[PDB]
DNA sequence: CGTACTTAGGTTAGGCTAACCTAAGTCAC
DNA sequence: GTGACTTAGGTTAGCCTAACCTAAGTACG
């Protein structure tokens, strides 16, 4: 699959991992962008050379000031594009991320400002993800939010769906399933209890239930009632 | 293909209208080549060389001579390449 | 810079055919600001892949496949321009430079949604007809 | 170092079969002085390429294709040893280390010339039978 | 496969001959594993553990015990892995 | 197409070009070893990093003392292998170079010394090429030699075949032709006259005649009567 | 004699597989 | 509890195409 811009996608993959509370290693970029170990290390070396990140002693990737600024810029464009596609153009909910994944690379700051006004200063994507770096475009606590997997291991119960991470949005067939049964932002779900890590978590939405994989359940954030 | 071969055969290029002895014409198309120059597109908007508006094409003689046009809000000089890329109905 | 080299070479040849200019490699070099050797090489790579042929008089003729892709990119370009002017309200002069990038990333799924939103437009905001609406199914 | 990783893994498995030892990945690690992960990964590549299979009891079984290649490398090895001892006169102790590299670059054309020169040898200078002489045509 | 399964079924390994109560035997094969150590091969040549020579295999008891061998030009101690990799015909 | 050892072949290709009187550029290595421009520049940068050569301002490749020593080492192994294959093993004349091309990468100095004694201190390959670096292994002006192409352009005439360059030996079907018509070391040929450059030279040997391409004719050295 | 294009020899970005490594796990007699 | 092997995350060497460049030619009308 074509990344359109390699540098921007590497930066945004590091941002995604930080948002999901996962350590940003080159091994993560390899499995997510589906590129070889040698390819990722070489591309990270060019970005380190250009001064957009640094590799720590424990191998974890750290964004520079320029790197973080660029990552936020790309993510802002992504989630503004997703808003436009849902609210105005009316592209189907499951296909919006894929489209926005390409648009984030071609959108100017000029258009971003026009979109902020057209969309009424949106603060979240259609998947509940906060839109960052609005300060440079001329414009909640998030502590109470817990991961579906961590809730299930801790006892389970009822909770309100708040965020679906970028990682989850890549699979349109899954996003079609989540919409069908009703695991969407602003809907209540019942999270069945499990014991230990790497266990498929069961959830019961408004129009039925389904099974989330450990990496999918970890990516969905909720507020327990 | 209305793009390449116009359905309305009466469509003519500004430079061809100028060379043939000018005339009053309705602006219809501004080709992609013209749009690449933003400062020029601003000048075309200001004087009113935009689709839907009538303009006066001044008669010209020879090739590689700037074509003079008069819009609602004044006039401007088009380069031969630019004038070739603007189509009108007389 | 160009986003997609192939699509911009195809659309540049389409532009020259719309302006009634002879589409030569020298014309592409000028308009995309690339060296003669670069254009000759990229055209050869596009000839190899079956997107165009170099005629006996050296004019670039798009193939069936080349024209289909050229129409696809131009259709996306002129629908993007309408959205940017009619809905988003980007300044009339800046629109083309934006749509010039958007034309490379827009799906046919978005195009069909844009056709509904904009009320079946036949032209761009600059009066240029939108081709290949047949191929969308609209 | 090994010159050809695939051929040295195949010949190492053939060696263990000649010694009446169980061909395990742990045995290859010891003899070629490579880490366990390296040997598991390389064996997996050779399994994917259809040169061997890992049995239920984790012993490495050469395929029809793997055995044919192993026989070919060993035949080259032992003919090289005979040439090195009988003709060139390299010291009895250094010969194997030389033939260990020669076994990877010798054509079947040379093998047939060596068979004529050395007078149809059935064994190496260390008494080990020369296999796959049928396959040369001799 | 005379390599893997010898046509001469009388062929036996030095370690197995030792464990069975020694014996005089003709050296036939020295496997590729033995040849990897050049210093060992020098010692085998010196004392006369080479194909086509008679050697005396000293009786041994237990596993992972050095096998004592006597050649025409003296004797040496073979490691179990080495002794396993040398094949002979008894007498 | 397997080089067996990339470094050694790059070093030997530079040596070959120096012997044929051609400027050793990366473009030459790309043509001869059939590798991409980007591949060759990267491999030359690794050899430069390890001090086996340097790239000049006119971009011609210059061997270091260690580089020249290694190059001579490989060529010595090559031409001693060719001698062994012809004189002792009796491999067909046209197939010998291709075999030696692999053997040059796996032969020890120990074996080289044994081969010198077996072959009676050979000074030339079976193709008339001088064997270098024999001083390191414990062991003719040839200014009168001229290139078949340079003879043809200058008038032509009769000459004795002395050297066939490594470049020519890579084509077995050509070497089969040269053998039959008798354009081999120690045989007389009549080089037909041509005008200008880049023109196929005609040659008449003991058992007929054939046509040599400009790069083939430049690679065959002769002594004119 | 300026326009169009070729020849020749580079460059960086962005991909790949093969074949090596260490550190820290699991699994099984 | 040692031996065999897996998991996880790297490494260098040695290949590739696409897509840009300059300098210095040729072919033409
Ligand atoms: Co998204
Ligand atoms: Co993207
Ligand atoms: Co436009
Ligand atoms: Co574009
Ligand atoms: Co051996
Ligand atoms: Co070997
Ligand atoms: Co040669
Ligand atoms: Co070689």
């Amino acid at each position: 699959n074509d990344l359109i811009d390699t540098t921007e996608m590497y930066l945004r993959t590091i941002y995604d991992l930080e948002e999901e509370g996962v350590v940003p290693l080159r091994a993560r970029i390899a499995e997510r962008l589906e590129q070889s170990g040698p390819t990722v290390s070489q591309t990270v070396a060019r970005m380190e050379r250009d001064g957009l990140l640094t590799v720590a002693e424990d191998r974890h990737l750290e964004l520079t000031k320029a790197g973080r600024a660029r990552a936020i810029s790309v993510m802002r464009k992504h989630r503004l594009a997703e808003r436009l596609l849902v609210d105005v153009i009316g592209l189907e909910w499951e296909q919006v991320h894929l489209e926005a994944c390409r648009w984030e690379h071609v959108m100017s700051e000029a258009v971003e400002r026009k979109l902020v006004k057209l969309l009424g200063n949106p603060t979240t994507s259609p998947y509940g993800n906060p839109i960052p770096g609005l300060d440079e475009l001329g414009v909640p606590v998030d502590t109470d939010l817990r991961r579906v997997d961590e809730v299930a291991r801790s006892g389970g119960g009822r909770a309100l769906v708040c965020r679906i991470a970028e990682h989850v949005q890549l699979d349109p067939d899954l996003m079609s399933e989540l919409k069908k049964v009703g695991v969407v932002p602003g809907n209540e779900i019942d999270i069945v209890a499990v014991a230990g890590v790497n266990k498929p978590i069961q959830v019961q939405g408004s129009e039925g239930g389904t099974q989330l994989q450990p990496g999918i359940a970890h990516a969905v954030m909720v507020r327990v009632k | 293909g209305d793009s390449v071969e116009p359905v309305d055969t009466d469509l003519r290029r500004v430079d061809e209208v100028a060379r043939s002895g000018g005339g009053r014409a309705l602006v219809c198309r501004i080709a992609e080549h013209v749009q690449l120059d933003p400062d020029l597109m601003s000048e075309l908007k200001k004087v009113g060389v935009v689709p839907g508006n009538e303009i006066d094409i001044v008669a010209v003689a020879g090739v590689n001579k700037p074509i003079q046009v008069q819009g609602s809000e004044g006039g401007t000089q088009l380069q031969p390449g630019i004038a070739h890329a603007v189509m009108v109905r007389v | 810079d160009l986003i997609d080299t192939t699509e911009m070479y195809l659309r540049t040849i389409y532009d020259l055919e719309e302006e009634g200019v002879v589409p030569l490699r020298a014309r592409i070099a000028e308009r995309l600001e690339q060296s003669g050797p670069t254009v000759s090489q990229t055209v050869a790579r596009m000839e190899r892949d079956g997107l165009l042929t170099v005629a006996e008089d050296r004019h670039l003729e798009l193939t069936k496949a080349g024209r289909a892709r050229a129409i696809s990119v131009m259709r996306k370009h002129r629908l993007a321009e309408r959205l940017l002017v009619d809905v988003i309200g980007l300044e009339w002069e800046q629109v083309h430079l934006e749509a010039c990038r958007w034309e490379h990333v827009m799906s046919e799924a978005v195009e069909r949604k844009l056709v509904k939103l904009l009320g079946n437009p036949t032209t761009s905001p600059y009066g240029n007809p939108i081709p290949g609406l047949d191929e969308l199914g609209v």
